C-alpha cells in the first residue's frame, strides 16, 4: 500500500459546506481517476470556533473502489498529536 | 405543528452534522414524516447548489408554505420511499466454511488451488 | 437584556479587536451565552463570507430576531464545549535530566553524538 498526501485548492474554503468532494481534487484529475481509495480529512473545529465537535476529526471516503463509501468519526488529541477510536455515540 | 424557519434551519443543519454515520436517511429519527421530507429536500437543494444560509432559510419557507398548501388541500404523506430489508441469519463457523472450500475443490479439480 | 443592531454591530467589532489577546473564544469576557453565540457566529459569518457593513447588520438584525424568538419559545443554552485543561506540575531540574540522558546512553551506547 502506498498514501500519498495532497492538497486541496482554495476555493472549498468559500463553499457553504467546506467538507470536501472528488470536485475540489481541482487541477488533479488524474489523481481522482487513478486513485484506487480517497480519503479527506475534515475538522470542524478548524473553522467553527462553537463547534460541538471538538477534538473530533472525520475521515470521509470519497472514492472507495471495492466498497461502500462514508464518513468515519476519530478523536483527534492534538495535546499529544494523535488520533485515536471515537467511543462516543455512533449513529 | 409544523416547525419555523429558524427550527427548520437548525434541523437541517443538525441532519447536515450528524447524518455521517446513519446507515441512510430513512434511518435518522424523525419526528414526523413531513420534517424528514422537508429536512431531506432542504439538504440535497443545499449539496446541488451551495445554497447560504439567507437562501437556505428562503427555501425553508417556501417548502413550509408549499407543504401547509398541500396540507390545506387534504392529501396524505406516505411512509417515507423505503429501500430494501436488513437481512441477516448467517450462522456459518470456519470449519464448516473450510469443509465447503476442501469439497470445492474437490469436486471442480483445480490444479492451483 | 438583548443589544440592538447598532450595539451588537458594536459589540461584533469590539471583540474582533480585542480577540489577539485570548486563547479561545470561550475565554472572552462575555455578559451572557447568547450575546458569546451571536457575535461568534457573527464574526465567523463575516471572515467567511467576506460581508459589508450593511450585509452584518442584516445578519446581526437576522441572528436578534431568531436569538428573541428562540427566548420566547424557550430553550436552553448550554456551556459550550471547553477544550483541554492547561496541565502543569513539573518539578524537574538539569542534573535529573542529565541523570536521564546519562542512563539513557548507557543503556544503549549507540548515541554517536559529539
Amino acid at each position: 500500500p502506498v498514501v500519498a498526501l495532497s492538497q486541496l485548492n482554495r476555493s472549498l474554503e468559500q463553499r457553504a459546506d467546506k467538507r470536501p468532494v472528488n470536485s475540489d481534487l481541482r487541477e488533479s484529475g488524474s489523481i481522482e481517476q487513478d486513485a484506487d481509495l480517497i480519503m479527506f480529512i475534515y475538522r470542524d473545529e478548524v473553522y467553527h470556533e462553537n463547534s460541538d465537535l471538538k477534538g473530533i476529526a472525520e475521515i470521509i471516503i470519497g472514492k472507495q473502489r471495492n466498497g461502500p463509501i462514508g464518513t468515519v468519526r476519530l478523536t483527534f488529541n492534538g495535546q499529544w498529536s494523535r488520533f485515536d477510536n471515537y467511543a462516543g455515540p455512533q449513529y | 405543528g409544523l416547525p419555523n424557519v429558524s427550527e427548520l434551519v437548525d434541523m437541517v443543519y443538525e441532519y447536515c452534522r450528524k447524518r455521517g454515520l446513519y446507515p441512510d436517511a430513512e434511518s435518522y429519527p424523525w419526528k414526523s414524516n413531513a420534517h424528514y421530507w422537508l429536512v431531506t429536500n432542504l439538504y440535497q437543494n443545499m449539496r446541488a447548489n451551495a445554497l447560504t444560509d439567507a437562501e437556505l432559510r428562503r427555501k425553508a419557507a417556501d417548502e413550509l408554505v408549499h407543504m401547509t398548501a398541500r396540507i390545506n388541500r387534504g392529501e396524505a404523506i406516505p411512509e417515507p420511499v423505503k429501500q430494501l430489508p436488513v437481512m441477516g441469519g448467517r450462522p456459518l463457523n470456519r470449519a464448516q466454511a473450510l469443509a465447503k472450500i476442501a469439497e470445492i475443490k474437490a469436486k471442480f479439480g483445480l490444479k492451483g488451488a
